[PDB]
């Protein structure tokens, strides 16, 4: 049937799937050791679009792990639902990328890929046909960064007429990790706009917001943070494993977004979002759903949507609600806030109704949108780059294992064309 | 074998009326298993119902009536929300004319017997005890439950207390009230009732 | 780990075994 | 559905709000814990099954008694972001609300307000709660008036306003709070209900026979006025009259609209048991210099427009009867041009009572909302306080060194000056 | 049920069941001898009692009194005073009302007559020693034409 390969790179991504597959595993209802218990034909029916039979009852996720150095992949491994990994779906560095770019990349990571590609492959023609991947990676670090982006360009070509969309961690206005960031990000995004069909953004502070405020969590741990992030991304891909009125995919909403090819970059919002204090005070309904999906403090990127307008946006509700008070909403909604959307697209909007709600929950959406407000996020990209180039800093690091100065050139170019499109569609 | 297969209620019916059944084909053409159709059942037995005088009345007393079973508990707010427009409901349809119309049956979710005197109190219509095995077996018959408790053989809830449920004679689903389903018309649901051609024959 | 979902489709909910005209 | 809003401003409104909402819960039968064991939808929106929650909006600059509220015995009925709290009081300051730490609050409420009423349409007013003399209660309680009238330009918002006695006033700065109120609460506001304190005082203890009261038996007393203006909008009878129609009737020219109140029978377990409170003297009682709840005998000025909902069992007869009474009265003069003054209304549903207060359960109520010139020393009593004070700039640097601009204490004197010419001049 | 079948004494020291007190408004007496308060409240409530029996045809009011005292020697000395019923000293029930009704010797303590309904379902206070603190006055806004114990 259909077939979707999950590739973890990186430290961040490996821990943010750790968290991920908790999620998708108790939505399905599967015992952390494999087996199957929670009756019911509806929830079992699509199964094998994440999991494969092994003849004790038991499901082995279609999940790789990489990484250059074994420290995390050892994490996932001692902690929660690491008995349902396969042990050969581990690919180890010894050594790792320590931040650089270059040996993520060209020089330490190319030893790697004859390995990571062996296993990827191995569990792609077992089906009949494959439909897409998933990879999560950050875009600050080294073996996230470079060490993705290269297995990025490599199963692309091998497998062209198959899609992918990747869960990527950018920097931060105000706080900033790992400070050589913007070299490591501005090269991953003139590579990840040539091989990567669809990219849906996350921030650390639009996200350490959202903990703060809405959920009233006062020192936010990174297990409650990727939580987060994974019901999100369990809610994009909830349309392949249930049934529902209007059906969706990621082909659906590739195709439904992206006017032009080069622009494909993602904002991701979800709700309900209840604190413990305010869950038995709520009368959840789809008008508060639509008023709390379009809000500047809701989505999980730090740009305020207010600057730009935005260009395609998509709406995939879950749970059973009725479909006037789906469809007129949006209408409503594009016709009251007439100067937030983009004139030369009728029906900016799209809809979705997959029928099965998220497990206790009852009535959710999770909210895609394809802004032109990154038009002041990747100009801070862009500037944090020229702050770094021109002083020449921390260039001797990237320059002695294989790199060029000419690819840094073509990567402010290659990033500042893309900044160019969004300022000419408004 | 409606609305389901596997309730107490339908378990009971098909093993009395098969071993009659057996019986007289034996005695005597006969279809053996016995249809759902041929097959005869009591519903309720003979001291079961008892009404607003304390008065256990038999089944025969219903002929002639829209009967509809209200599944309650005392301490469910949905239910404390819907006993005012049921009982206001019964008031006015009864009173608007010169024949009996409709009845209620109360069938009990709650806790203990205090509570279900307590809150059995309030109502006008007719009752089943809660000690009385009845209430189990008709609970599982329609697939009413506040809580996955009692096992459910590949089915789901029907519905959540409270509910009203228009019934025939045999058992048989006549409607569903919408009170709180797919469609959620509460306390609105109740003018749904076509009571003409659902008389409990 | 899971105690069952017992929410069901519309399409199985309401197109059900109809009594059926002769 | 058809629905009215609720607003309160300060610390008075707040605890006012307190003694409202109370009763409120108690006349629709929900407890304290929010679930009961259409008619409310004009006050009281659907949480689910079962669950009724208030439509108000709570406003204070200073969490010291916004907290109060929260932790109270409402922990469950209410919302936790229905309230609003700030950091610091406005503290007597009419520039501290209006100008300087209001502006946070305001995007704040701003979109309250906007979450709530664009929901459901056929919306019908607001009712606002403040105190004129206190800060917040002036302050925030004007620019959130004023915003209220530039987007939502087509509606009805009363208003109603604890206004300072003749004698007690308990803050130095009441004159000049006031007289800066009411400039900026003349054009914004459509009908603002005077009441002052100490009018209630000698209330108390003449018909309700306390002593003493505090602050709890004052908002316990005029939850029960409030509760009888807006019975109409919640539920039927033989004759209702709305907010919309109020000002129809009652505010002749736009800016007389400064009216008072009074509550028949104001009578305690003592009395109650002691006499009839028929249409024949409830109404006698109502016209009563005692009775009025804003501290100025009607002796001394004219009548122009009155407003009677009898709430409670009133068969016509005792109506017709007791109106024809009135007109007969000498004491009691109208003004000539208006030869009609009253405008009746009888409801079905008995008054409503506290549980424990010191209001007796009553048959039959009367509350008597009145247009008339006795308002005409109110204002020139408060304007003499005001040219005192403002005669060698006291307290004047207070509001200047906050943002404020002398000059525009001046410019709120000619509107004053107006508002007392205008009341001789369509009194005589 | 709010007393058991023994709680209860008439003034000549023979008990009465629970059912006796329906049909009239009854009220518990929160008190003691030692006190100046309880000493000044005694005959005011005397004399209430004896009006508002004497002018009609029922019963109107009847009273259970709680004794605070120190032991026995104060209290049958303070219940002699006493035309109406008691709750013995020595039996728990004044332990677990006391407790419950938070009169102490802890928001309100002696005296206190407080009117009691149906099941517990204290209808009012009395203030009597309250924040409204009608001494000897607050005894007449009781409402036995509300309250009927039934």
């Amino acid at each position: 049937m259909r077939e979707i390969v999950h590739v973890q790179g990186g430290q961040c991504g490996n821990q943010i799937g750790a968290k991920f597959w908790e999620v998708i595993s108790d939505e399905h209802g599967i015992d952390p050791t494999g087996t199957y218990c929670g009756d019911s034909d509806l929830q079992l029916e699509r199964i094998n679009v994440f999991y494969n039979e092994a003849t004790g009852g038991r499901f082995v996720p279609r999940a790789i792990l990489m990484d250059l150095e074994p420290g995390t992949m050892d994490s996932v491994r001692a902690g929660p639902f690491g008995q349902l990994f396969r042990p050969d779906n581990f690919v180890f560095g010894q050594t790792g990328a320590g931040n650089n770019w270059a040996k993520g990349h060209y020089t330490e990571g190319a030893e790697l890929i004859d390995s990571v590609l062996d296993v990827v492959r191995k569990e792609a023609e077992g089906c009949d046909c494959l439909q897409g991947f998933q990879i999560t990676h950050s875009l600050g670090g080294g073996t996230g960064s470079g060490m993705g982006t290269l297995l990025i360009s490599k199963v692309r070509e091998e497998y062209p007429d198959r899609i992918m969309e990747t869960f990527s961690v950018f920097p931060s206005p105000k706080v900033s990790d790992t400070v050589v960031e913007p070299y490591n990000a501005t090269l991953s995004v003139h590579q990840l706009v040539e091989n990567a069909d669809e990219v849906q953004v996350i921030d650390n502070e639009a996200l350490y917001d959202i903990c703060f405020r809405t959920l009233k969590l006062t020192t936010p741990t990174y297990g409650d943070l990727n939580h987060l992030v994974s019901a999100a991304m369990s809610g994009v891909t909830c349309c392949l494993r249930f049934p529902g009125q209007l059906n969706s995919d990621l082909r659906k909403l590739a195709v439904n977004l992206i006017p032009f090819p080069r622009l494909h970059f993602f904002l991701i919002g979800f709700a309900p979002l209840t604190s413990r204090g305010s869950q038995q005070y709520r009368a959840l309904s789809v008008p508060e759903l639509t008023q709390q999906m379009f809000d500047a403090k809701n989505m999980m990127c730090a740009s305020d949507p207010r600057h730009g307008r935005y260009l395609t946006a998509s709406a995939m509700f879950r749970g059973r609600m009725s479909t006037k008070e789906v469809d007129e909403q949006m209408l409503n909604v594009q016709n009251k806030n007439s100067s937030y959307f983009v004139e030369w697209i009728p029906n900016n909007m799209k809809s979705s109704v997959c029928d099965i709600p998220p497990k206790g929950l009852k009535m959710s959406v999770t909210f895609v949108g394809n802004s032109t407000a990154i038009q002041e996020m990747f100009k801070r990209v862009s500037d944090q780059f020229t702050a770094m180039f021109r002083r020449k800093a921390f260039l001797h690091w990237y320059t002695g294992e294989g790199m060029d100065e000419m690819e840094f050139t073509e990567a402010e170019s290659n990033m500042n064309d893309l900044v160019s499109e969004y300022q000419q569609y408004q | 074998s409606q609305p389901v297969f596997a309730s107490p209620l339908n378990v009971e019916k098909r093993r009395l009326n098969e071993e009659r059944a057996l019986m007289q084909a034996q005695k005597a053409n006969i279809q053996l298993p016995p249809n759902y159709g041929d097959m005869d059942l009591i519903l309720f037995p003979e001291g079961s119902l008892k009404n607003s005088n304390n008065t256990v009345i038999p089944q025969s007393h219903l002929k002639g009536k829209s009967v509809a079973l209200y599944f309650a508990d005392g301490a469910d707010p949905k239910c404390a929300s819907l006993l005012p427009f049921l009982l206001n409901y019964y008031r006015t349809m009864n009173e608007g004319g010169a024949n009996q119309k409709i009845e209620i049956i109360f069938v009990s979710l709650d806790r203990d017997r205090e509570a279900f005197e307590s809150h059995r109190a309030h109502m006008p219509w007719l009752s089943i005890d809660l000690e009385n095995p009845l209430t189990e077996i008709l609970k599982r018959h329609f697939r009413v439950m506040k809580e996955y408790e009692v096992p459910t053989y590949g089915y789901g809830s029907r519905t959540g207390v409270p509910s009203v449920i228009v019934i025939g004679s045999d058992g048989r689903e006549a409607q569903f009230l919408p009170i709180c389903s797919g469609l959620e018309e509460g306390d609105r649901a109740l003018l749904r009732w076509d009571w003409r051609n659902t008389k409990f024959a | 780990p899971t105690l069952p979902f017992n929410a069901q489709s519309c399409y199985r909910s309401e197109y059900v075994a109809k009594p059926l005209p002769p | 559905m058809r629905e009215v809003i609720s607003i309160h401003v300060g610390q008075a409104g707040i605890q006012i709000g307190n003694a409202c909402w109370e009763l409120f819960c108690l006349e629709h039968g929900i407890q304290p814990d929010g679930q009961m064991p259409d008619a409310f939808n004009t006050f009281f929106s659907e949480t689910g099954a079962g669950k009724h929650v208030p439509r108000c909006v709570f406003l204070d600059l200073e969490p010291t008694v916004v907290d109060e509220v929260r932790t109270g015995t409402y922990r469950h009925l209410f919302h936790p972001e229905q309230l609003i709290s700030g950091k610091e009081d406005a503290a007597n300051n009419f520039a501290r609300g209006h100008y300087t730490i209001g502006k946070e609050i305001v995007d704040l409420s701003l979109d309250r307000i906007r979450k709530l009423a664009d929901n459901c349409t056929g919306l019908q007013g607001f009712l606002m709660f403040n105190a004129v003399g206190g800060g917040t209660g002036s302050g925030l309680g004007c620019l959130l008036l004023e915003r209220l009238s530039v987007d939502y330009g087509k509606k009805s918002k009363l208003n109603f306003c604890s206004w300072p006695s003749p004698q007690v006033s308990t803050a130095v700065v009441e004159p000049y709070n006031s007289v800066l109120s009411t400039h900026s609460l003349l054009e914004h506001t459509d009908v603002a209900v005077m009441l002052d304190n100490e009018a209630i005082y000698d209330i108390c203890r003449r018909n309700l026979d306390i002593e003493r009261p505090t602050y709890t038996n004052l908002n316990r007393l005029i939850a029960q006025v409030i509760s009888s203006l807006t019975a109409s909008l919640r539920f039927d009878g033989a004759l209702n009259v709305d907010v919309t129609e109020f000002q129809t009737n009652l505010v002749p020219y736009p800016r007389i609209h400064f009216m008072l109140s009074s509550y028949a029978p104001i009578i305690s377990a003592e009395k109650a048991y002691h006499e009839q409170l028929s249409v024949a003297e409830i109404t006698n009682s109502a016209f009563e210099p005692a009775s009025m709840m804003a501290k100025c005998d009607p002796r001394h000025g004219k009548y122009m427009a009155c407003c009677l909902m009898y709430r409670g069992d009133v068969v016509p007869k005792d109506v017709n009867a007791a109106v024809a009474t009135i007109k007969t009265k000498r004491t009691i003069q109208f003004v000539d041009w208006c030869p009609t003054g009253f405008k009746c209304g009888i409801n079905y549903q008995p008054p409503t009572v506290v549980p424990g207060g010191d209001l007796a359960k009553v048959m039959r109520a009367v509350c008597m909302i009145s247009n008339s010139t006795a308002i005409a020393e109110v204002f020139s009593r408060m304007d003499h306080k005001f040219d005192l004070m403002y005669a060698k700039r006291a307290f004047v640097h207070w509001y200047v060194g906050e943002g404020m601009e002398e000059g525009e204490f001046s410019e709120a004197r000619e509107d004053l000056a107006a508002l007392e010419k205008d009341y001789e001049e369509v009194g005589i």
